[PDB]
């Protein structure tokens, strides 16, 4: 190779394969030992000048240098990586905020141990769209809404590439499938002094809608004690009050709330959680 | 690898009426990764259709596609003079990018008897050391046709090529040249030459055919 | 508007090198993925390289991995493509793309890359002529015959240019010989061959050789 | 007893491409490495491109980069160099070497070389022209306008060699070569003894004899 | 990337003295340095490798010391056979292989006198168009020498051509030819020719000159 004061060059190979390293342009019967993180091989693995491996694996990664026969000359040096290709990604849009943008996530199912390159496009229709991110995360780019009922479904492609492969995957929805909000914060219970069988429950929406007016929501109610296990299932109309009537009279209990909005999205996911008995008197 | 199979291979047409075309594939292609192309001869490739159901920048609103998994097919809405090319589908998301066998578009006519003639090697070649007979055919339609070459009643073959012409732009006949390589020692050992053509427009086959010696 | 040129293709022998070139204009080279793809005469096309808009990652077919290497330069705006050890089914027409949805978008006007040992040797041109002498039907045809000539193309012309209607140029074939071969007919009345001159005009640019023969009866 | 020979060069213009031809001889050729150096004449050595014993790694440098390709066959033991886009500059004496086994690599074998002549003027014919002065005196005969080298100048069919001094040839601007012969002898000759010089040209098929006297 | 300097470009010593030649670097090498000895019209000799290794069949009267950026190859005592140019190579960073400029070694003597000499063209060289007028040098030493070309004393600049001879086997004497190129315009719109040459040898510079017409 070029000068032995230079980096390690980097090269990549698959699991499971077979791969020759050479001492750069030496010839093949001269004097040559290898040395893996310091330590020495043993000469069955050469192949006069060439260090042969067989059956590559996760372990077999790291700094192969070469070396002087019985000294610390050194000759070549490459770093190596062992991976596997891509498969095909995971895309999964969300919109968060029906009135502003949306967002979409990626991920590949086998985890990889190289770097990888993702490339997103998003079109809704014929026409072309950026996504400008500005998340803390990545592998988002945050489409942005232009239109409403427009009737046109989006078309959204991921696309990655390795060292030793590359994959793709496309989806296509509408703009009503994928709205989900975000479950509400700060659910309390209190107890109720002026009734035996009563609960006090109340909750806010969440604070990622920017506009709840012009698109009210709809709860779903969930309580039930901590020793029957049966959950109890009560749609509620406008509003972020409830009142229980059937409670326990002094054991616990949990009670969960989600939201959806009234013609459109999923239902969201269940809060934290709730705590509160009833009064006792005494 | 998954190899496309376009059906059929060759689809005789005429102006104005609706084509559909198919290519089906050997699995199913992942998220819809199908594209169509047109090719005319003598240029370069042409997207029509990406995703199988989605037209391009520029494309006419006569093609369509669709299809699901393995079985896709692009259907034109009515056929135009400028639209009789080669068509060809793509797939990708289970192996690399590779493309189908391809569909040729010709335009379709009445039959016509071909005009065969043939034609003797000239004296220079002959005094070079090779000769060659070719027969001609003029002004035929379809392309399905085969000639037979025979030598002294002996039928000839491995030693024969031929050539055909594309579509003519007035009258959409075809032209095919076959000839017949032989050496100077091969030559002069036999007498007659004959070119026996058969074509869906004739009755019973043609024959062409001349002496060595006497011209 | 959005082109894309390709050069340096040419006429070359089995075992040597050549590099193409993909200079692009119109659009944002340096955000975008180029690829290869070939077509090979009287057949369909092939994906041949692809690389990515930053360079590291590329990507070969399993017939020409170790012998093919890409490459190119955001600040030139071309796509080069390093053939080495070419073969004898390398003979294509080699394309470039886009990718805007794993389709190909843009493409270019192609080059034609001819590997062959073929020992380019000038035209020969032999009359053609009915040896029978009959007046029954009142149409005949003449032409003249073009063999043993490399490369391509060839233009074949009559009486200067100054007949069109009935001329009919068939395709080029390839011989066994590694030399192409094709042939010309014109359909002319029988009674014009006792008084009119048919001349064919042959030439070949890469040899520079201009042969015209008179074919009568 | 390890041989190595070189083929393939001659005058070339600089439209053309050459290639060399290397063949090695003695020792195992798939074991080493070979080497090739060039030299314009009246300069220094200049390395050109290396290739591995098996075929693997190839390195050019950057004054030939994208020009040159270099190849070899371990089976028939000969080195390959496709030298495209000729120019004038790359005129000089090729060298096929390989390197060595030991550490550090050196260059062990060597070859004769062969001569890459590169220059737009063809091949013309050599014209003479009388040198005289008008003690000792000094007597020649000058050649111009010749191409190519070299050319053999004797004097008296060979029986008079003292006092000769043939100059190496120059490379006018006119992309042809000129050189000169003078020879010197006593002022007393010049009554009775006259010379003549003796022009040879193998390539351009001319012999041309001159009587010089003033 | 690395380059390297040779010091001096020329030494001039007679036989059985010591020589030493310096070849410098542009980093810092440890011992990969190799130096070669070419003798004219023949391929490179390796004469030590390692810049302190001797080759098999060398003489033992070359040695090589210096190591990190500066190196030494030194001669016992010079021989004969001896003078030639060496070279100092690099085995450090691969790509490239950068050698040195040279070192050619020659033979040392005293100081001779030049035998300067004149030549009119002839009358061959009238009828073609241009006219060329030599000067000669003969047995002079050192090589350094500068010679005049004046037209009635007129200076001319970069339309003459020179070359310098080899080093003689007897003597070791130097010859030199200039040849000065003009057409028959400047040649006979001019009359009188001179040239006068500078050395260390020669007190006053040898005139030898000549007027048209008179010859
Ligand atoms: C070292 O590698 C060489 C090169 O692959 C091996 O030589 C090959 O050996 C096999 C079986 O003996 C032959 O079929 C091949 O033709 C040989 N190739 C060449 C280029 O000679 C060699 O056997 C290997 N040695 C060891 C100890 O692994
Ligand atoms: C050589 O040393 C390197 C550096 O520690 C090793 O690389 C690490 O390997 C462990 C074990 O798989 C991983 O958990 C680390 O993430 C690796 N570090 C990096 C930076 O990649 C390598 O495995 C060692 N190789 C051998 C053969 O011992
Ligand atoms: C993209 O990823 C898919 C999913 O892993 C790959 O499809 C697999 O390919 C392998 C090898 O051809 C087969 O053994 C599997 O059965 C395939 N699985 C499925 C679900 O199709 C696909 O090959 C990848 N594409 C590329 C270009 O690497
Ligand atoms: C592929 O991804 C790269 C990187 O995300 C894109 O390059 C960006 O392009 C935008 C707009 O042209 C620039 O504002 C960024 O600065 C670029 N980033 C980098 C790292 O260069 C590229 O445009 C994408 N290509 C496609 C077809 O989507």
């Amino acid at each position: 190779r070029h000068s032995p004061q230079e980096a390690p060059h980097v090269q990549y190979e698959r699991l499971g394969s077979d791969v020759t390293l050479p001492c750069g342009t030496a010839n093949w019967d001269a004097a040559v030992t290898w040395r893996v993180n310091g330590t020495d091989l043993a000469p069955d693995l050469l192949n006069g000048s060439q260090l042969v491996l067989h059956g590559l694996e996760l372990g077999h990664s790291g700094l192969y240098a070469c070396f002087h026969r019985d000294s610390w000359h050194l000759r070549h040096q490459v770093l190596l990586h062992v991976g596997l290709p891509p498969r095909e990604p995971v895309l999964s849009c969300r919109s968060n905020t029906y009135p502003k943008g949306f967002y979409c996530s990626w991920h590949l199912p086998t985890p990889t141990y190289i770097p990888n390159t993702f490339n997103v496009t998003v079109l809704h229709g014929s026409k072309i769209m950026v996504c400008e991110k500005d998340p803390a995360l990545k592998n988002r780019c945050h489409i942005r809404y232009m239109h409403l009922f427009s009737t046109i479904k989006y078309k959204v492609s991921i696309s990655v590439s390795n060292a030793l492969g590359h994959n793709a995957t496309a989806i296509t929805f509408d703009e009503f499938t994928i709205v989900k909000p975000d479950p509400p914060e700060n659910v309390v219970a209190r107890p109720v002094p002026s009734n035996p069988r009563r609960l006090e429950v109340t909750w806010q929406t969440p604070s990622t809608w920017p506009d709840p007016e012009s698109f009210p929501l709809k709860f779903f109610l969930r309580y039930r004690p901590l020793i029957l296990d049966q959950w109890q299932h009560v749609e509620l109309s406008d509003g972020t009050a409830h009142t229980i009537t059937d409670a326990y009279a002094g054991k616990e209990y949990i009670i969960q709330v989600a939201a959806k909005d009234n013609e459109i999205g999923t239902w969201s996911d269940w809060s934290v959680a709730a705590h509160a008995t009833p009064w006792t008197e005494e | 690898e998954i190899v496309l199979t376009q059906s059929p291979g060759t689809l005789s047409l005429s102006p104005g009426e609706r084509a559909t075309l198919s290519c089906r594939a050997s699995q199913s292609v992942s998220s819809s990764y199908l594209a169509w192309y047109q090719q005319k001869p003598g240029q370069a490739p042409r997207l029509l259709i990406y995703g199988a159901s989605s037209r391009a920048t520029g494309i006419p609103d006569r093609f369509s596609g669709s299809g699901s998994g393995t079985d896709f097919t692009l259907t034109i809405s009515r056929l135009e003079p400028e639209d009789f090319a080669v068509y060809y589908c793509q797939q990708y998301g289970s192996s690399p990018w590779t493309f189908g066998q391809g569909t040729k578009v010709e335009i379709k006519r009445t039959v016509a008897a071909p005009s065969v003639f043939i034609f003797p090697p000239s004296d220079e070649q002959l005094k070079s050391g090779t000769a060659s007979v070719v027969c001609l055919l003029n002004n035929f339609y379809p392309r399905e046709a085969k000639v037979q070459w025979k030598v002294d009643n002996a039928l000839q073959s491995g030693n024969s090529q031929e050539s055909v012409t594309e579509q003519d732009s007035k009258d959409s006949t075809y032209s095919l040249s076959s000839t017949l390589t032989l050496s100077k020692a091969d030559y002069e050992k036999h007498k007659v030459y004959a070119c026996e053509v058969t074509h869906q427009g004739l009755s019973s086959p043609v024959t062409k055919s001349f002496n060595r010696g006497e011209c | 508007q959005v082109q894309l040129v390709e050069s340096g293709g040419g006429v070359v022998q089995p075992g040597r090198s050549l590099r193409l070139s993909c200079v692009a204009s119109g659009f944002t080279f340096s955000t975008s993925v180029m690829h290869w793809v070939r077509q090979a005469p009287g057949k369909g096309l092939e994906w041949v390289a692809n690389i990515w808009y930053d360079g590291i990652n590329k990507f070969y077919v399993d017939s020409v991995k170790g012998r093919f290497t890409i490459s190119r330069d955001n600040s030139k705006n071309t796509l080069y493509l390093q053939m080495n050890s070419l073969r004898a089914e390398d003979t294509a027409v080699y394309y470039c793309a886009r990718e805007f949805w794993s389709a190909f978008d843009l493409w270019g006007q192609g080059t034609m890359v001819t590997v062959s040992s073929a020992s380019t040797k000038g035209p020969s041109v032999f009359p053609l002529a009915p040896c029978s002498r009959s007046t029954s039907e009142s149409t005949a045809a003449l032409g003249c015959l073009v063999k043993d000539y490399f490369p391509e193309p060839v233009t074949v012309s009559w009486n200067s240019g100054a007949l069109t209607s009935g001329v009919h140029t068939f395709p080029a074939v390839l011989q066994s010989s590694g030399l192409y071969s094709l042939s010309s007919v014109v359909t002319v009345p029988s009674s014009s061959l006792g008084t009119k001159t048919y001349t064919c005009n042959v030439d070949h640019k890469p040899s520079n050789t201009k042969v015209d023969k008179r074919v009568e009866s």
